[PDB]
């Protein structure tokens, strides 16, 4: 529902890996302070999962490479699909 | 002598016509030598009246009336209406809008080795500050600049019982009000259907006068 | 540096090419870089006069009566509602013969650039819906200005939003 | 050069109401302002807060008078005090015919807790009388002006008090001595001492008040990794204020630690605001003190209390970045200089703005306004500098030259004056009526003059810049008030050197010393 | 040496620029204008471009009283 | 830039399926109605030698030499 | 690259983090592709694609590249100064009075509902 | 060619990346024209973020928010540390490879600096600067002379040693006769009734009136002079107290 969700980031059986005083930093950064930690928590857990979307986009882009049916390294070309895929922009790097 | 007034420019510059007479007879508009009449398209001359009633030339005259009149005709303008219901008259006068068209039709010619955003802009300089000779540079004490006479205040107060209270001006508009303004003979129509409803006289008035 | 800067340049055979441009560039009649005159001839209306040195076809000859019908439209912003084909077709007529192009609109392009508009404009309309209510209201000013604070991707810049920061008037006035 | 003079004049041929007698005057662009004076407030009155578009002084006479006695020596508290009463309730008596009795009873009820150990029935005796009727029926005030009163006092004391009370005739001197010379005698004599004080005017008063080198001291901001932009100082000197880049205002507080709410949560002497979004480029103080204004790169403007340390206001009528933000010197009205090649004066109460300017073909990277507070100076990238009437929005006047950018503007007390400091390096001070700069102060290497400042009398002025240097110029040195004072180029006093710091401000207190903001330590 | 720093003054320069001017201003100016050329004295000051060779960013004018 | 892009087409004639296109690329809005206008081109990443002979001599860099 | 830094000594910015070359240099490839590749769609369209009607040859005038980069700065690119759009926005605004009011010595605040009451946040 | 940036290879190396053949050499000239001069426009606009946090190193940040400002799509990925390398690599000269990565574990912990406190002195009593506390000595002798120019500058009777106030050029020609009026009508003692009142007001002129910190200490040791020269007056030294005052 909506109501468990604050009863539960109080205690610590669900504490988001971003750290509370990195959330803390950012939240002041783009300006909100609040002595409240419920919604900082919050909006910690909407980025993890923001980021394990990338993730997973990332994994099966890279599944496809080859082989279907000296280890494995997100490299560019993932990346390049992967962001491409959302809205971010276009990873035309180059050499010389 | 400074007269870089408003009222002055009125009373002072009058009797003579280097003005743009106007022409009203309750339902057309006209101004100066106009073989044609402009009725009441609000798409046009209220934009004008709009500037009128107040004192600012508008943009757009300027390039007209430049080719126009090759002098004695600007600086600005004074507009001559008269109603037939008297004669009035009533001062309009630049915008900084007006004086950057003054450079625009500048620049039909010369557009190359003219160095445009350096001359161009000089040109400001030295035209800005001589249209106005009267600026009114004079300064006055505040308590703030001097000492001993700092005052008290006590908007900004500490009550015991409450924390503080602060001045904030007063409006008539509630909460969950109404929001604004509106969001804004077929017998005639019927027996109108397909009804769809000087310039030969100027090619012929040429060839006469030959 | 500067010096030593100079010299490693010139370790690079590119010394030559970095010797030869000296001159001005855009050697044809020309390319004014400047800002009032970009602004004035992007102002006034163009004509498409042509030449005829042999023969210039096209069979319709070029005219400008039809770029002074344009810019003379009871266009939209004025009226209450978006323009119906015929407004529409006379202001293209004006901006093709104005950019230099002749022939007549052919009447279906009208018809689809009104369905790209009104697409446009739900879509609009659909985001400021999203912000005012999460799941009797009533809509303001502040809320399209929030959405496109937001989605300024939506409209492209200049001219309106410009506009529509000196329109948000104060309660009283 | 002579190119425009053509121009110009073949320009003014064609409008026709310019002939060729009025266009000569125009080109009397090149006349300067007359030396003009500083309103001392020995005979000009004070002003209103009001709008730039066209009682109680001797409620502040009356002020004057319970602040000098309390600020005397301790010697001269037991005869002051009996002079507080008596002209208090004369002046009471003034104010309450004069025509403003609901005044006379708020000041009454205001100043009737002056003297409650003395007196105990004549509140009583005053506090039942509200109409003007009311005092013409009552008598102990009509047997009291009857008579006069007697007052024991010494001569050199009423000397040096009278002598106080000639240099401020502006909020209420006149009135005072009025009322005394009427009364009392412990305005014949007071006009013998006003001869006297007129005879002090005769070289008795200092006359020229030329130039005096300044004291400075230095504040140098560690450990901040280039992460800061701005500072500011305060009015009374108490407080210095950073904005960093990241969206932080990191209050200090001089001479200890004061810097607690008057609530009862909320429990060092070191402040950080937040709301905001993007780095933060100007902030300016309140000349009443308990307010704080900060502009941003996120087009916000908003607004700080000082007693709770707490944002009460947001503003937005910006469509870019906002570089500095000033107040007006009255307060009330304030202005911000921005990327959108535009400027907008606000008020404080008024969300959205109430004009906008628009003159710039490049950035407006500063703004100020005149002494009078009717005027605005924008200065931008594209090497020129405009005023503008905040009511008109267009613009007066444009000043042009200096070969770079501008950074940042002054203006000197007596309203003459402008300074304009760039990347070029080269300080330019303007004549607002000529638009041609007086003076072009010639020093400072190559580097970009970050900020200045000029005196609490037009004096001297300071540059501060990026050369890790300051840089004391004198003014007057050939200007229309030539003061020499006699024994690269000149109308160069001193230049103070720093430890590999550049620095970033300063603020003039009202004593002589200078007060600085620098970076970066070694 | 010196000599490629009195070379390099290259001056690059763009291929088009855009130019924010909607539609409503310049058409109240452009009605206006028309309006007052036709009342005082096409006859209006245009600029002339030509069918071919254009894509030019500058033109001439007619200038027509 | 309808207009711009029919011109472009060397015929100096009217505009039609010009709309289409500049509607498909600048904004996105498609229309599935009467143009059918594509890329057609799978805009391959590789002309002829000389340009992988620079990646391989690059990853030879990167791994050894 | 060492023209990079050249071109840094036009504008008298010797002061860089050598990250900012690789970085524009990244910047200025990516842009010229996307404008050459849409350059090249145009010169598709004038050889008048589907799902198969003829071929694709490249010819890449001057022409396709000017109509690539103004499509671009069409919505990027800070443009010239649009003064004159300025000069009448703000006279429409520069147009109604200021309000000529005095709040005697303090600061006018808006009223409440429309001021912040920085408050902690809580639901 | 045109101009800088030589599109026989940069230019020419974009498009035959891309994967293309047929670009006219012109066309590819007028497009280093255009890149060219969006790289000064960038810059340029970077610069005016650069003179707002009023350093002059020029960071990444600058570039990013000029991106950012120019509606223009931002460019991730560029981190102060860990340098860079520009290494060389050779075809049969490019110059170019990058050979930092081939990393699997990281368990590094930033320190945190000091927070940003501010460390005042005092510099430049009245003109002269001192060199013992935090200041410099005269080694800008030293510096780079188009950079940072122009140079002009016992007991307890002690008012100051550095400054010089031996030479009587420094007051005025107006400034030693405005103060011999001021000490004239300040030693008058003659009546009772009037010359009280004849000096009162440049007592009391002194008490305000600006600029005096050029010639205090000549006050200063005039007073002193008072003092030790006469002990009897209970006038003299009850002016001086009010002159104090």
């Amino acid at each position: 529902t909506l109501e468990e969700i604050l009863e539960m980031m109080e205690d610590e059986e669900f504490t988001p890996i971003i750290p509370d005083a990195v959330t803390d930093y950012y939240l002041a950064k783009n300006g909100f302070e609040t002595s409240d930690i419920k919604i900082k928590r919050i909006l910690a857990l909407a980025t993890q999962k923001f980021i394990s979307d990338i993730a997973q986009d990332a994994y099966e882009y890279s599944r496809i490479r080859s082989s279907s049916s000296n280890k494995v390294v997100l490299t560019m070309d993932d990346l390049r699909s992967a962001l491409g895929e959302y809205g971010i922009n276009v990873k035309r790097p180059n050499f010389y | 002598k400074f007269a870089e007034t408003s009222e002055e420019i009125l009373h002072k510059y009058e009797k003579f016509p280097p003005s743009l007479t106007f022409h009203i007879h309750e339902n057309h508009y006209r101004f100066g030598d106009q073989d044609g009449v402009i009725p009441k398209n609000s798409s046009v001359i209220k934009a004008f009246l709009e500037y009128v009633a107040r004192e600012e030339i508008p943009p757009a005259l300027i390039e007209v009336t430049k080719d126009a009149g090759v002098q004695l005709y600007e600086g600005c303008i004074i507009l001559r209406i008269y109603d037939h219901r008297k004669t009035y008259t009533t001062i309009l006068r630049p915008t900084q809008l007006s004086l950057y068209a003054d450079l625009l039709y500048q620049t039909d010619y010369l557009q190359v080795r003219f160095t445009d955003s350096l001359s161009l802009n000089i040109e400001t300089e030295i035209l800005t500050a001589s249209k106005r000779n009267l600026d009114l540079s004079v300064p006055l004490n505040p308590h703030r600049a001097t000492a001993n006479l700092k005052p008290e205040v006590k908007y900004p107060y500490y009550d015991p019982e409450t924390d503080t209270v602060v001045h904030e001006h007063r409006p008539d508009a509630r909460g969950n009000m109404v929001n604004a303004d509106t969001v804004d003979s077929d017998y005639e129509r019927l027996m109108l259907l397909l009804s769809d409803r000087f310039m030969r006289l100027r090619f012929v008035e040429a060839w006469r006068k030959k | 540096y500067e010096r030593l800067k100079r010299d490693i340049l010139a370790l690079p055979v590119r010394e030559r090419r970095r010797i030869k441009a000296i001159t001005r560039e855009s050697g044809k009649k020309g390319m004014v870089n400047s800002v009032i005159t970009q602004t004035r001839q992007a102002l006034i209306p163009k004509v498409p006069v042509v030449t005829r040195p042999t023969n210039v076809p096209g069979n319709s000859v070029q005219w400008a009566q039809d770029v002074i019908h344009g810019f003379q439209a009871l266009l939209a912003s004025e009226i209450y509602e978006l323009p119906e084909m015929d407004n529409l077709r006379t202001r293209m007529t004006g901006i093709s013969r104005e950019h230099g192009l002749i022939g007549p609109v052919d009447d279906s392009v009208i018809e689809i650039m009104l369905i790209g508009l009104e697409q446009h404009l739900k879509g609009i309309v659909e985001a400021a819906i999203d912000i005012v209510k999460y799941r009797r209201h009533t809509l303001t000013i502040e809320d399209m200005y929030d959405t496109l604070e937001q989605y300024p991707y939506l409209v492209e810049p200049g001219g309106t939003l410009l506009r529509l920061q000196s329109v948000m008037l104060h309660d009283e006035d | 050069a002579a190119d425009l003079n053509r121009i110009v004049l073949e320009y003014l041929n064609k409008k026709g109401y310019h002939k060729t007698e009025s266009m000569l005057r125009m080109e009397s662009s090149h006349i300067p302002a007359p030396p003009t004076n500083i309103p001392t407030p020995q005979t000009t009155n004070i002003s209103r807060p009001t709008a730039p578009g066209r009682p109680a002084t001797i409620k502040r006479g009356y002020s004057i008078l319970k602040s000098w006695c309390e600020s005397s020596l301790d010697f001269y508290r037991p005869e002051l005090e009996k002079f507080l009463y008596p002209v208090f309730v004369h002046c009471y008596l003034d104010l309450i015919a004069r025509g403003y009795p609901s005044h006379a009873r708020e000041f009454y009820d205001k100043f009737s807790k002056d003297h409650s150990v003395l007196h105990e029935y004549e509140i009583s005796k005053l506090g039942g009388i509200s109409l003007k009727e009311h005092l013409q029926e009552n008598d102990v005030a009509k047997i009291f002006r009857s008579h006069k009163f007697k007052v024991l006092i010494g001569r050199t004391t009423f000397n040096l008090l009278l002598y106080f009370l000639n240099e401020n005739d502006a909020v209420g001197g006149g009135v005072v001595l009025r009322l005394i010379n009427q009364y009392i005698e412990p305005a014949q004599d007071l006009r013998n001492d006003i001869a006297m004080i007129q005879d002090s005017r005769a070289k008795i008063k200092l006359s020229a008040a030329q130039a005096s080198l300044p004291s400075v001291c230095m504040y140098t901001f560690h450990n901040t990794n280039n992460d800061l932009t701005c500072l500011k100082f305060n009015d009374d000197s108490t407080m210095v204020a950073s904005g960093f880049q990241d969206s932080f205002i990191k209050l200090w507080s001089i001479d200890g630690s004061p810097l607690r709410s008057l609530l009862k949560n909320d429990p060092k002497g070191s402040r950080r605001l937040v709301g905001h979004s993007g780095a933060v480029y100007g902030v300016d103080f309140s000349p009443d003190n308990r307010y704080l204004i900060s502009c941003s790169e996120d087009k916000t403007v908003r607004l700080w209390s000082l007693d709770t340390y707490t944002c009460l206001v947001s503003y937005k009528g910006h469509s870019s970045s906002v570089w500095d933000v000033k107040f007006s010197p009255m307060g009330h009205y304030f202005a911000t200089a921005s990327h959108d090649q535009t400027a907008r004066l606000w008020s404080c109460d008024h969300i959205y703005p109430l004009r906008i300017f628009a003159g710039h073909l490049n950035d407006v990277d500063c703004v100020e306004f005149h002494p009078n507070s009717t005027y605005l100076f924008t200065g931008s990238s594209d090497k020129t500098a405009r005023m503008w009437d905040i009511a008109r929005g267009e613009c007066v006047r444009v000043f042009m030259g200096h070969s770079g950018a501008i950074n940042c503007l002054a203006v000197s007390p007596d309203g003459r004056w402008l300074a304009s400091a760039g990347e070029d390096s080269v300080v330019c001070l303007w004549d607002i009526s000529t638009g041609r700069r007086i003076k072009a102060m010639r020093g400072h290497g190559r580097s970009s003059i970050y900020s200045l400042a000029f005196s609490r009398e037009g004096t001297v002025l300071v540059s501060t810049g990026a050369d890790n240097s300051v840089r004391v110029w004198d003014v007057k040195k050939n200007t229309n008030s030539p003061s020499a004072q006699p024994e690269a180029t000149n109308d160069h006093m001193s230049v103070y050197f720093t430890k590999k710091t550049p620095v970033y401000t300063v603020h003039f207190t009202r004593r002589n010393l200078c007060l600085a903001g620098g970076v970066f330590g070694g | 040496h010196q000599v490629l720093d009195g070379v390099a003054k290259s001056y690059p320069l763009p291929l088009e620029r855009k130019v924010i001017m909607p539609a409503r201003s310049r058409s109240s100016f452009l009605r206006m204008r028309e309006m007052f050329a036709g009342a005082i004295l096409l006859y209006s000051r245009t600029a002339v471009i030509d069918v071919d060779r254009a894509g030019d960013y500058y033109f001439s004018v007619r200038a027509s009283p | 830039f309808a207009c711009r892009l029919a011109k472009h087409r060397k015929v100096d004639n009217i505009d039609m399926r010009d709309v289409q296109l500049h509607l498909e690329r600048n904004w996105n809005i498609r229309v599935p109605g009467y143009a059918s206008d594509e890329i057609r081109s799978v805009r391959k990443f590789q002309p002829t030698a000389g340009y992988n002979q620079k990646v391989q001599g690059v990853a030879i860099s990167k791994s050894v030499n | 690259v060492r023209l990079l830094h050249l071109i840094f000594a036009t504008q008298n910015i010797y002061s860089y983090q050598d990250h900012v070359p690789l970085q524009l240099m990244d910047f200025a490839y990516r842009y010229t592709t996307g404008t050459l590749q849409d350059a090249t769609i145009y010169s598709d369209h004038a050889h008048a694609s589907n799902a198969g009607n003829a071929g694709t040859n490249a010819q890449l005038t001057t022409e396709d590249i000017r109509l690539a980069i103004a499509a671009r700065t069409n919505y990027q690119f800070k443009p010239v100064p649009p003064k004159e759009l300025l000069l009448e926005l703000a006279a429409e605004r520069n147009k109604k009075p200021l309000p000529a009011v005095i709040p005697t010595w303090g600061i006018r605040l808006p009223p409440e509902k429309y001021c912040l009451t920085g408050k902690d946040w809580v639901l | 060619s045109h101009t800088l940036w030589s599109p026989s290879d940069t230019v020419k190396d974009a498009a035959e990346s891309l994967g293309i053949f047929n670009l006219n050499e012109e066309a590819a000239k007028n497009l280093a024209m255009d890149i060219e001069y969006r790289i000064h426009e960038i810059l340029d606009q970077a610069s005016k973020f650069m003179r707002h946090g009023k350093r002059r190193t020029l960071h990444t940040s600058d570039i990013d928010r000029a991106l950012k400002v120019l509606n223009l799509e931002p460019l991730y990925g560029y981190d102060v540390s860990r340098p860079l390398v520009f290494k060389e690599a050779l075809v049969g000269y490019v110059d170019d490879d990058e050979v930092d990565f081939e990393k699997l574990i990281n368990e590094p912990l930033p320190k945190v600096p000091r927070f940003s406190t501010f460390t005042a002195h005092w510099l430049a009593i009245e003109g002269v600067q001192p060199a013992i506390p935090q200041n410099p000595s005269p080694n800008d002798i030293k510096n780079i002379l188009p950079i940072n120019r122009g140079s002009m500058e016992i007991s307890n009777q002690k008012q100051g040693l550095e400054v010089k106030p031996l030479v009587k050029h420094v007051l005025s020609r107006e400034l030693q006769l405005y103060f011999d009026k001021i000490v004239e009508v300040l030693l008058n003692q003659e009546e009772t009734k009037e010359a009280e009142l004849l000096r009162n007001s440049a007592l009391q002129s002194v008490r305000a009136d600006p600029g005096l910190h050029q010639l205090v200490p000549y006050f200063i040791q005039f007073i002193s002079e008072t003092i030790t020269k006469n002990l009897k007056n209970i006038s003299l030294l009850s002016t001086m107290l009010e002159l104090i005052y």
